[PDB]
RNA sequence: GUAAGAGCCUAGCAUGUAGAACUGGUUACCU
């Protein structure tokens, strides 16, 4: 027993939110706790009232399925991507499309806001990422380099600017400004689908189905390794308490501890009735602003909404 | 042979915009051209990163997650004839609140094959 | 990819006798000779009665192969390109046929443009190791004929209906029956059949040069023009390089010095080193065989 | 970066899909496999899904189960994707809006797709949970069936005989129903041709093709494939079935002799309603004076109600359980016959990639479904009315009487069903009610069914083509007695037998509250009103009314106001709609022709109602005008008018287009 | 953002390429030392100034260029160290059981082959469908009967 | 002038543009021709706008 | 069975290595010649020196020989009976006919059997 | 029976370039 790991209560289930007509593949929740969106299948991005679990909007207009949703926190806006090739920008305002980002050359997997320039980055099918200036509809770069489809992305504003993982099993740390490689971690052995940035310790983790691992951000130092979920996973997220959650393809979702790596639940959820054994699978999955709420985005078509337990200590390894 | 599949997909990085703007064309669409100059900001009661930085969220999501859970508790002659009633009990049957993840088994499926078909 | 970079690279030769220049500068003007990609056109006059020169190549097309923009000739001395690969190796091989020529053309530029943007690429390592021949013909003092106007076609038909006024030269053009007057850019620029380097190649061989010892493990070095200013005491302090020295044989009447070495080698080396080079006390050393 | 627009969307895709799929078995694989055998994986999917559209099992005998889970779920995905596409296409051919001819082609083939996967599941399901017949209920049905035709002196149809002295009447008549198939059409492939070619024969030699047709009825048992396709209406599809030409003359025949026995037998009485010496505008009027020729029908002063209901057999085609039929159809003809048809049903339906066994229901498409109908519906009729009232209304054999006529006044009002016609498998009651028998169909009602909250009267639809004065009004006593009449006429129908659906139906009731009953019929609507209730104004000036006089006193009591019903509306405007496509709509001739014989269709069908309806008259003009924009943009022309309008309307025998108008244009 | 800013203008510049048509005189200077220096190459001095003036730009001029020259895709970076683990050791059995058979279709047979009857109807979930009856038909036709 | 020099660098010798800016073929065109020589709306427009002005 | 791309290496080198002999005479003359330097570690400074005389690569090319021909026989031809009644009208139809025979031979074993004896049973 | 390979034949549209490299030589001792 080298560390002792924080005690984090144990998630349950108290929500099940149904009424897409696909898988819903993106969730996010907006700035203020009061709604949050899913982008799905069905080519619909549904507003969800996020305390009562109520429709709130259904928008149209994508061509395709929907891939990646994002809020913007500076301005009032809702940026989404599609396999449609369309990366668009709604403005809230008006429930209504302004702008579209036009360049990518087959499905825009992914997408995350630079938090303090107004920039736009996506990811697609083309192996590439791109650069977008919000205003001016335009691509600034086009990060290039990774050899297969590049699956996620995650922005900052200190140093390295753009993370991204992709299904050539290696992640690419860049730089905004020059538009280049900075630093290339080849330790995965399968595609990596998900990477997340921890809230204060100046750290990330990334996942892929041989196993997830944790890194200092200048260079990509190894700092640990945490292994035992053994399925394709397609989203991390951390709460601010140091919980991270890995959630896979087969349905099944494990929390850790950030700092030691303790996996202290397993959450193997079950499907909707009409759902098929086969159609279990996450997603997506959200913190709300709380940190109190875990929302995922499944398979069989539904949004889950969890909640730590108040029976406390029952636990402790 | 001309028909195939894909099995790569084409990379990018060698087209208009793409290194040197394609050695900077002058060649541009109608959807190029400048449209949304302006960006809009949150502002106050909006919900500017001012605003939402002091606030706590639990409390909050808490009062609401009550309020919501207690509006939906406040809301919720020929008597020779060969067969009586056969409809005794059946009180609608409530197949309508079911929603069932299978395309050719929802209400919705079942309602649309006995509209569209005869 | 366009080329895009300020202030040209540039011999002294071509531009100009005069220290205050004002040139122009066309952000994407012509095409490159060589590279066929537009780059930036500096345009200058370097003295009265002179031409307007302006760059040929790209910043590129010279940082690859360590030229002047527009004379094509060597930045340090001023020669042809195969003679300076003559004096030197030919590892580049830049391709001529022409998808192969475009691709590295791409690559390579990619490759300049990640890096510093000061040393001749590839040439440098063996930019190190120099001074053959090439030193011994390496033109002095700048040969301002270059920049000339060319000849006067209307005064070749004898109609030249400017007379005084024409700024084109009015004498003779070279003989086109003679192996000086082809000269293609591409030739010029690749090494390949130059005839002004072939020229100079020519002259180059036919230097004084060494010749080996006729007779087996002989190493005796016959001095002329030894002088009897100097002292055989700084002989040896120049001569220890080499190896084991052995005897040193000194006539002074005749002002001629004998050497003997250890090895035929060290003595093949001294001559390598000595010959028609060697100045010491100022004065000029002379070293035959026999 | 070319956009995904229209034409690329399906291939866009299918292109994306493939590629999740591979990047799913990168990463499925553990670590060290061979990294081959993505193709072989694809072309699994590919089958999978083909196996799903062809409502096949698809089950590879070995496979890794990972790799079999994986390709369901995508297989799924792609289903969601199909089944909603079509949905949304569907809603769009429905409503009217713009839709590619490919994308009407395209979702007809994916609907009856989705039908035969839905008619797979319901025939296993069949086989599978028994009858819903419930065998004392069948029991219930034939002694019912029994005693209705020992009442009637029933004498049972035989054998065709040897020596028939109509059946080569009755083989022309065949033929001729044949051959009217294939005259308007040039364009035959080989099994037309065959079926023509055995009419010829039919009509060279007819002694070989009636010793032919009885031998088959004789022995013949196993029968052959039947093909279905649907007929597109745009509001809904329609199941139409091809059958072998030998079978199909063998069936025409069969068609023929039944119903020609069965009118010699007096087997249908005279509310089985398609009859031949009733057009359906002249069954509507028959239906408006017998209601006028009731005793005391409008008197509402010691509290009566005329109440009418208008409902359907909903899936009275579906639920026919074959078995029993064989019971009632040999109760009926020669049990060779009735041996026959009940075999005959049973048939195998092939459309592209599906087969499967006719079971349960029957074929709407044979050439005696007719006599199935009438007959199972007659079976349902006595099941609605009881024997008693149906041998009022029917007679007795020796004095039958017609369509509403009692034998007496006093068996007029003896029971409160008045009239009650059946069209094929919709049915029309009147219904008579004393204060007392109002009273206690309304206590029984509420008893089995308490409404505490009013809510009788939110669930009731009203007919909204009428104005405000012109509707049912919403009192509480009508509310609920229409109500509890549609809950007693329910009650009287096993629900694996036929049901009755408020939803479809439609219920008018009569009071001294309500001075109007407002029924639906064939494709007309229409509503009596007559003077001694509140008209204030004794007029006759419209053309679109009818004052239906009273027999007895030779004198005009009530009227008749008619309009056009909403479905024949929308179902001329599908019908031009229709027009407008079918890619030989370029010829000029072709599309006037067309127009002009839908419009004399509608026209000389609802002659009267057509001009009280302003709704199709507008109709009429957008139409018209649409026909008219499809020949000038035919020419092209422009958008701009002043196109001559003589070479539409003149007659073709002077180089015009022949075209009829029903609209007001001036030259 | 302000090295991104600059970018945008330049990529923007397109969209509006003659809106106040463009004006170019800062002309400036630059000192510049030869390195070549023996003097027999200024006149005999160490460096040189140079005024550079833009040559000014023809407002009425079309792109004078082909651009539309397409070239193959250059060698990429050279490639990182993989830094995997020591690598599971796979057995038969596991390398046997991820196996996967040939795709033998009813519909597609894009190589035009000829396959035995056996394996062309190895449909084996309509040889296992098990069509299996119902046990209140008897109660029916029993009673149908009587 | 501009119109023509347009027509010429495109190589379509076989195209005039007369004085009054109507466009004709000076021979019968093959397929190859007539699709190479197809213009679109910038052309005709700036060709019908100058018919306008002469006029 | 086959299981892994390292085994088969791994075999083929144990075989490869089981099989060679050491000249002693060469060695220790390498080892007096060579002295300290002659156990080095990761960073020793001998790499970048060493030069192979003709024997040494021409053991070496022989070796290789001798293996890529050992390599060459790795798939075994079966002999071609012509008595089988034959299923294919190709030659690539043939090799995917015997593909499916080994994956699928296992299952339609009875259908076989059916087809023989006449499409009965 | 097509207006396109191919494939031939003859044709004509862009350039106003960079460059010119040419000289030096002595002889001598003891047995
Ligand atoms: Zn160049
Ligand atoms: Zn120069
Ligand atoms: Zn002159």
């Amino acid at each position: 027993t080298m560390p002792k790991p924080q005690w984090h209560p144990p998630w349950k289930l108290y929500r099940v939110i149904s009424g897409h007509l696909g898988w819903v593949r993106c969730i996010a929740v907006e700035p203020g706790n009061q709604w949050f969106v899913t982008g799905s299948a069905d080519r619909t991005i549904k507003i969800w009232d996020l305390a009562s679990g109520k429709l709130k909007l259904s928008l149209t207009g994508h061509i395709s399925t929907v891939r990646g949703v994002i809020v913007s926190t500076r301005s009032p806006y809702l940026f989404s991507c599609g396999e449609d090739k369309q990366v668009k920008c709604w403005d809230l305002e008006y429930n209504k499309v302004i702008r579209h980002y036009h360049g990518h050359l087959s499905a825009v997997y992914g997408l995350d806001l630079h938090p303090t320039i107004d920039v736009l980055v996506t990811c697609s099918r083309d192996s590439t990422a791109r650069i977008w200036d919000v205003r001016t509809k335009a691509s600034v770069h086009t990060l290039s380099g990774h050899t297969n489809a590049v699956a996620t992305v995650r922005c900052q504003a200190a140093e390295p600017q753009i993370i991204t993982g992709s299904h050539d099993t290696t992640i690419r740390l860049w730089d905004l400004v020059a538009g280049k490689t900075r630093v290339t971690l080849t330790n995965h052995k399968k595609s990596v689908r998900a990477v997340v940035l921890h809230p204060r310790h100046y750290t990330f983790a990334s996942g892929s189905p041989d196993n997830i691992k944790q890194w200092k951000f200048p260079d990509g130092s190894f700092i640990q390794n945490l292994s035992g979920h053994n399925a394709i996973i397609n989203t991390l997220t951390v709460n601010s308490d140091g919980v991270l959650v890995s959630g896979a393809d087969n349905g099944t979702m494990h929390l850790w501890d950030w700092r030691t790596g303790y996996n202290f639940q397993r959450v193997h959820a079950a499907v909707q009735p009409g759902s098929l054994d086969s159609e279990s699978g996450i997603f997506a999955c959200a913190f709300d602003q709380s940190e109190s709420r875990l929302l995922t985005a499944e398979a069989d078509k539904t949004i889950k909404v969890y909640r730590e337990d108040d029976t406390a200590t029952e636990e402790t390894h | 042979t001309a028909a195939r599949p894909t099995f790569e997909p084409a990379r990018g990085g060698r087209g208009k915009g793409e290194g040197d703007l394609s050695q900077l064309s002058k060649q541009y669409s109608s959807r190029d051209l400048p449209s949304h100059t302006k960006i809009k900001y949150r502002q106050t009661t909006q919900d500017a990163p001012e605003e939402v930085r002091n606030r706590d969220f639990r409390r909050e999501l808490e009062e609401r997650e009550r309020a919501a859970a207690r509006e939906k508790n406040r809301d919720r002659w020929d008597d020779d004839v060969v067969f009586k009633n056969c409809a005794k009990g059946v009180d609608d049957q409530k197949k309508d609140k079911r929603f069932v993840n299978d395309t050719l088994r929802s209400e919705f499926h079942k309602k649309f094959m006995e509209k569209y078909i005869k | 990819n366009w080329e895009d970079a300020d202030f040209p690279i540039l011999c002294q030769t071509c531009l100009g006798e005069n220290p205050y220049i004002r040139m122009t500068k066309e952000k994407y003007g012509k095409e490159c000779k060589i590279c066929a990609r537009p780059f930036t056109v500096f345009r200058w006059c370097p003295g009265v009665r002179m031409r307007f020169k302006k760059t040929e190549v790209c910043q590129t097309c010279s940082k690859l192969k360590n030229v002047c923009q527009t004379c094509l000739l060597d930045l340090e001395y001023g020669l042809p390109i195969q003679v300076r690969d003559a004096g030197l190796s030919f590892k580049d091989d830049m391709p001529k046929s022409d998808v192969n020529k475009e691709y590295y053309t791409q690559n390579m530029e990619r490759e300049i443009s990640n890096s510093d943007g000061t040393r001749p690429v590839g040439m440098l390592g063996k930019a190190t190791s120099t001074s053959d021949m090439l030193l011994k013909l390496a033109r002095t003092t700048p040969y301002y004929k270059r920049n000339r106007p060319h000849i006067c076609s209307f005064w070749v038909k004898g109609e030249c209906k400017r007379g005084e006024e024409c700024p084109y030269r009015h004498e003779k053009p070279t003989d086109p029956d003679d192996p000086l007057a082809d000269q293609n850019i591409k030739d010029r620029y690749y090494g390949i059949n130059d005839p002004v380097a072939d020229k100079l190649l020519k002259r180059a061989s036919t230097m004084p040069r060494l010749d080996p010892p006729e007779d087996k493990t002989i190493t005796t070095l016959y001095v002329g023009g030894l002088g009897d200013t100097i002292t055989e005491t700084d002989l040896r302090n120049h001569f220890y390089q080499f190896g084991e020295i052995r005897t040193i044989t000194v006539v002074q009447r005749q002002q001629c010095a004998f050497i003997q070495f250890a090895t035929r080698q060290a003595a093949e080396v001294a001559a390598e080193k000595s010959f028609n080079k060697l100045i010491v006390n100022g004065r000029r050393l002379n070293v035959k065989w026999g | 970066a070319k956009t995904v627009t229209k034409q690329r969307v399906e291939s866009h895709f299918d292109l994306e899909l493939r590629a999740a799929v591979m990047h799913d078995i990168l990463d499925m694989m553990p670590e060290g496999i061979k990294q081959n055998k993505a193709r072989t994986i694809l072309q699994h999917l590919s089958e999978a899904w083909r196996c799903w559209k062809a409502n096949i099992p698809w089950k590879v005998p070995g496979l890794p189960t990972p790799i079999e889970n994986m390709i369901l779920r995508y297989v799924k995905a792609k289903a969601d994707w199909w089944t909603n596409t079509a949905h949304y296409n569907r809603e769009r051919i429905r409503r009217g809006a713009t839709v590619d001819k490919t994308v009407c082609k395209k979702n007809l083939g994916r609907l009856t797709r989705l039908y035969l996967k839905a008619e797979q599941e319901r025939q296993h399901n069949y086989l599978k949970d028994g009858p819903y017949i419930t065998a004392e209920e069948a029991v219930a049905v034939y002694t019912t069936t029994v005693h209705w035709l020992e009442s009637r002196r029933f004498s049972p149809i035989p054998f065709p005989p040897l020596s028939y002295k109509h059946d080569t009447k009755l083989l022309i008549l065949a033929l001729e129903r044949l051959k009217e198939a294939y005259s308007v059409k040039s364009r035959l492939n080989q099994s037309q041709r065959e079926e023509l070619g055995l009419i010829e024969q039919a009509y060279d030699n007819p002694h070989e093709a009636l010793s032919r047709i009885k031998r088959h009825l004789l022995t013949q048992r196993a029968f052959k494939e039947v093909g279905i396709e649907f007929m597109d209406l745009y509001s809904h599809l329609v199941p139409v079935y091809d059958v072998e030409p030998l079978e199909k003359i063998t069936d025409a025949y069969l068609d023929q002799y039944l119903w020609y026995e069965a009118d010699k037998r007096r087997l249908f009485p005279p509310w089985i309603k398609p009859a031949d010496t009733e057009p359906p505008p002249l069954l509507v009027y028959k239906w408006c004076q017998g209601i006028n020729n009731l005793q005391d029908v409008w008197e509402t002063s010691e509290g009566e109600c005329n109440v009418m209901l208008e409902s359907r057999f909903e899936k009275m085609y579906e639920k026919i359980d074959l078995t029993l039929l064989n019971r009632l159809l040999r109760l009926i003809v020669d049990h060779n016959i009735a041996d026959y048809m009940t075999a005959k049903n049973n048939v195998v339906i092939n459309y592209k990639d599906m087969n499967h066994t006719n079971s349960y229901g029957i074929i709407r498409g044979l050439q005696f479904a007719s006599f199935i109908v009438q007959y199972y519906g007659l079976v349902m009729d006595l099941l609605v009315l009881g024997l008693h009232r149906a041998s009022e209304m029917a007679g007795p054999p020796q004095m039958p009487n017609d369509f509403l006529s009692f034998q007496d006044i006093a068996t007029e009002a003896a029971h409160p069903i008045r009239l009650f016609c059946r069209y094929i498998d919709r049915i029309h009651i009147f219904f008579r009610f004393t204060a007392d028998e109002a009273r206690d169909l309304i206590q029984r009602y509420l008893t089995e069914h308490p409404d505490p909250n009013n809510e009788n009267i939110v669930g009731y639809n009203n007919k909204k083509c009428w104005p405000r004065d012109a509707r049912m009004r919403l009192m509480k006593h009508d509310v609920n007695l229409g109500r509890a009449v549609f809950w007693d006429i329910k009650n009287r129908l096993p629900r694996s037998v036929t049901t009755v659906q408020w939803e479809n139906s439609f219920v008018s009731v009569y009071s001294k509250d309500n001075p109007n009953l407002l029924f639906n019929m064939c494709g007309f609507e229409c509503r009596i009103l007559p003077k001694c209730r509140t008209s204030y104004e004794e007029f006759t000036h419209k053309d679109g009314v009818w004052n239906l006089q009273n027999e007895v006193t030779k004198e005009r009591t009530a009227q008749c106001f008619l309009r056009v019903d909403d479905e024949s509306m929308q179902r001329f405007h599908n019908r031009v709609r229709q027009i407008l496509m079918a890619s030989g709509s370029t010829t000029f001739t072709k599309i006037v022709n067309k127009w002009n014989t839908a419009l004399i269709g509608l026209m000389t069908y609802f002659r009267e109602a057509v001009v009280n309806t302003q709704e199709l008259l507008d109709l009429l003009v957008k139409c018209e005008n649409k026909i008219q924009t499809r020949i000038k943009i035919g020419l092209n022309s422009k958008m701009p008018s002043r196109f001559p309008p003589v070479v539409f309307y003149t007659p073709k025998e002077l180089g015009g287009l022949g075209m009829l108008s029903m609209g007001h244009v001036l030259i | 953002r302000v090295a991104l800013e600059k970018s945008v203008s330049q990529k923007v510049a397109a969209a509006m390429p003659v809106r106040a048509a463009d004006k170019l005189a800062p002309a400036q200077y630059i000192r510049y030392t030869p390195s070549q220096q023996g003097v027999a190459f200024n006149s005999g001095a160490k460096q040189r100034v140079i005024r550079m003036v833009e040559m000014q730009k023809d407002p009425m001029e079309p792109p004078r260029f082909k651009i539309n020259k397409k070239i193959p895709r250059g060698p990429p970076s050279p490639p990182a160290p993989v830094m995997h683990s020591p690598s599971r050791k796979m057995t038969v059995k596991e390398q046997q059981e991820w196996k996967i058979p040939p795709c033998i279709s009813n519909w597609k047979n894009a190589k035009g082959y000829t396959i035995p009857l056996d394996k062309r109807l190895a449909a084996d979930g309509r040889g296992l469908q098990t069509v299996h009856i119902n046990e209140n038909f008897a109660k029916l036709a029993e009673a149908l009967y009587i | 002038n501009m119109l023509n020099l347009l027509i010429h660098r495109k190589n379509l010798n076989y195209l005039h543009l007369d004085y009054n800016f109507n466009l004709k073929p000076v021979k019968t065109l093959t397929t190859k021709e007539r699709k190479k020589s197809r213009f679109g709306n910038a052309f005709h427009l700036c060709r019908e706008v100058l018919r306008l002005t002469k006029l | 069975g086959f299981s892994d791309y390292a085994a088969a290496q791994l075999r083929q080198y144990h075989r490869l290595t089981k099989q060679i002999k050491p000249d002693m005479e060469t060695y220790e003359r390498l080892r007096e010649k060579h002295g300290e330097e002659f156990f080095p570690t990761s960073n020793s400074l001998l790499h970048g020196t060493h030069v192979p005389s003709t024997e040494e690569i021409d053991r070496m090319v022989i070796d290789l020989e001798k293996q890529i021909e050992k390599r060459d026989k790795y798939s075994r031809r079966r002999p071609y009976n012509d008595d089988a009644d034959i299923d294919y009208i190709n030659e690539r139809n043939a090799k995917f006919n015997k593909k499916a025979e080994r994956f699928y031979g296992k299952y339609t074993a009875e259908i076989k059997q059916n087809l023989e004896r006449g499409t009965a049973v």
